[PDB]
DNA sequence: GCACAGGTAAATGGTTTGTGTCTGCTTATCGGTAGAGT
DNA sequence: ACTCTACCGATAAGCAGACATACCTCTCGATCCTGTGC
């Protein structure tokens, strides 16, 4: 992100939620949280067509 | 071929070859003829492994870069408390996790392999 | 719109010369033409009411010359436009029209539906791009550029440079691919055909730096390669006949080429003359952006990126 | 049966099948280093007789195309030297029945 | 007064980001022997 | 003994073909004309 350091391997910069859903997250996790959420999406859309072809 | 030998005359380089009843190689162009000694007994070199110390162009304004993380490494050899530390810039997977520092005082490269 | 009125306005149809000459255009209120001829303001309400187009007619300026204003067309009008009755419309004068003021407008009204033009997503153009092909495809690394002109027609013309053979394989070439071309060219015979005859401008111009050994052995094959081509004219002809079929004979085969390369070769540097020495430098430029990615010194580009 | 050492000519491959009513195997070397029929995946395979053959297909009324089929280049085929339409008995173990036999032809 | 019937348009040049995974056909390329001498 | 060239097999490598879960709901457009006739 533009708000970190280049070379920056610490666990929040990689993407670490520290936080809790009752504590909230801040901004960065956030997006973090929203990436993971995407690609959890995009991958059950892939899978239901695939697997429907294969069943049928 | 480590360096690349130009034809004085025209602007062609040159190609390599042995004067046999001599007993020396030789370079010479195709324009012109420009025979010479040729006394280098490089005529081909070839590298498998990256270089070591690449670090990168390290241009006189590398300390006006704002995402460059800094650090308190003390400087080798003007003793400073200020620098600015990058990993390789490799592209690949082969390269390790080192880090080079650079001070914005004397512009001098070290790195932390301690080892 | 007064761009493109003007881009070309100016044909020749054959002292007997004919010429148009479009001058200039303006935009009008929306009107609307009633059967009887009459003509009056058409409100947006009036237009969903009624199923009608909320376009404005607009004109030109013909000034025919052998050696007045007339009807174009309608054009469509957007809501809360420069050209809308209810950009400068208050609050109270909205209630009147019986328009809400909470409307923000940015849609046409068309045969009384309203239509909004969702946003495209396209790749940015005159915009260098390295990328890594599939270890099966002979083919390691392709740098192209899509060149199009930003005022003119549009062109989108591709300029791709591959990397022939893999790492694995010694026989490592680069061939361009010129537009209208069906066959790779090598480099250093494009370079030639841009009047940059000896091998040694040509490593200058490729590379910026006489210590990258390794960069100066990768181009060793294309400049041995280049030992065929040794002026501009075997060149230019060579590029001729790799075009049309020998359909007529190699002298003009020369000038072909030559316009070929001054029309569509980047046709976003520049297109008039002195072209050689910028299109060269860009030439190399791409080379060494390509030679950069396979000497892994940077990284593949991310065509994700915003 | 020849066994052979590295590589054998396609003319030579030509020249096997001409000995009739006689049968000629060729083997390689590398092949023959380790036993296939010893490992654990191989189950035991029994040729059966003619008369046995005829017994199967008449109890359970079945032709001869409709069986399982293996190839006469398979490995185990090779090694037990089956001919074109022989029936090769298979006993293997089953999680669900203590013993499973399963019959295939040579085609 | 208005209708009536053939596909006469573009020639061109030209297009598009990032679809893989087998399938079959058609070449190009690589070894290997047979018609026999001094 | 292998030269002067022929079919045998065994691959590489480019050229196209087929196709992507299932169920329903709603709205919205388009289904021709210009040169030619007396
Ligand atoms: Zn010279
Ligand atoms: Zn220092």
């Amino acid at each position: 992100l533009p708000h970190f350091s280049k070379d920056d391997y610490s666990p929040e910069s990689k993407g670490f939620v520290e936080n809790s859903y009752l504590r909230g997250l801040t901004p960065q996790e956030f997006f973090f949280h929203a990436m993971g959420g995407r690609e959890g999406l995009i991958d059950t859309a892939v899978k239901t067509a695939e697997t429907g072809y294969i069943q049928r | 071929m480590t360096t690349f030998r130009f034809c004085r005359d025209c602007n062609n380089m040159l190609y390599p070859r042995e004067d046999k009843e001599n007993n020396r190689l030789l370079f010479e162009c195709r324009t012109c003829s420009y025979v010479e000694e040729a006394g280098s007994p490089l005529v081909y070199r070839h590298e498998l492994i990256t270089n070591i110390g690449e670090t990168a162009g390290v241009v006189q304004d590398i300390g006006s870069d704002p995402t460059l993380p800094r650090s308190d490494r003390e400087c080798p050899k003007c003793h400073s408390r200020e620098n600015v530390f990058f990993q390789s810039q490799q592209r690949r997977k082969d390269t390790s996790m080192v880090l080079f520092f650079v001070c914005l005082s004397c512009s001098h490269i070290f790195t932390s392999d301690q080892k | 719109l007064q761009d493109i009125i003007c881009e070309d306005s100016t044909l020749i149809l054959e002292s007997r010369k004919y010429e148009i000459s479009f001058g200039k255009i303006y935009v009008t209120k929306p009107m609307v033409n009633e059967s009887d001829g009459v003509t009056h303001a058409l409100y947006p309400q009036e237009a969903r009411l009624r199923n009608l187009t909320y376009s404005s007619g607009l004109f030109v300026d013909v000034k025919k010359r052998t050696y007045g204003k007339v009807f174009i067309g309608r054009l469509p009008i957007m809501l809360r436009s420069k050209n809308c009755y209810l950009s400068e419309a208050t609050e109270s004068d909205l209630y009147k029209l019986k328009e809400c003021p909470f409307d923000m407008g940015g849609y046409f009204i068309i045969n009384g539906s309203e239509k909004v033009l969702i946003a495209q997503e396209r790749s940015a153009g005159n915009i260098v791009q390295v990328f890594k092909k599939a270890a099966p495809s002979p083919i390691s690394h392709v740098a192209e550029i899509r060149s199009a002109l930003e005022k003119g027609s549009r062109f989108i013309s591709t300029l791709q440079v591959k990397l022939y053979g893999r790492e694995g394989s010694s026989a490592r070439t680069i061939k361009a691919t010129l537009p209208y071309i069906k066959q790779d060219i090598p480099i250093v015979i494009i370079f030639r055909a841009l009047g940059i005859i000896p091998d040694g401008e040509i490593l200058e111009h490729i590379c910026y730096d006489v210590n990258d050994w390794q960069m100066l052995e990768m181009l060793k094959p294309c400049v041995e390669d280049g030992f065929v081509i040794q002026d501009r004219e075997t060149a230019l002809d060579f590029i001729g006949r790799r075009g049309t079929a020998l359909g007529i004979k190699k002298e003009k085969r020369i000038q072909y080429a030559k316009d070929i390369l001054q029309k569509e070769f980047l046709p976003h540097i520049t297109q008039l003359e002195g072209f050689e020495s910028r299109k060269a430098f860009f030439l190399g430029y791409m080379i060494n952006r390509l030679l950069l990615c396979a000497l892994d010194r940077k990284d593949q580009d991310d065509r994700d990126h915003f | 049966i020849f066994v052979y050492q590295n590589n054998i000519t396609p003319s030579a491959m030509k020249l096997v099948p001409s000995i009739p009513p006689a049968t000629i195997e060729t083997f390689n070397e590398a092949a023959l280093v380790v036993n296939i029929t010893h490992h654990e995946l191989v189950p035991k395979h029994i040729r059966l007789s003619s008369d046995e053959k005829r017994e199967l297909l008449k109890r359970y009324r079945l032709k001869e195309s409709q069986l399982p089929r293996i190839q006469r280049a398979d490995p185990v085929a090779l090694y037990l030297g089956l001919k074109r339409g022989e029936v090769v008995k298979i006993i293997r173990k089953s999680e669900t029945s203590g013993r499973y036999a399963s019959y295939r032809i040579c085609m």
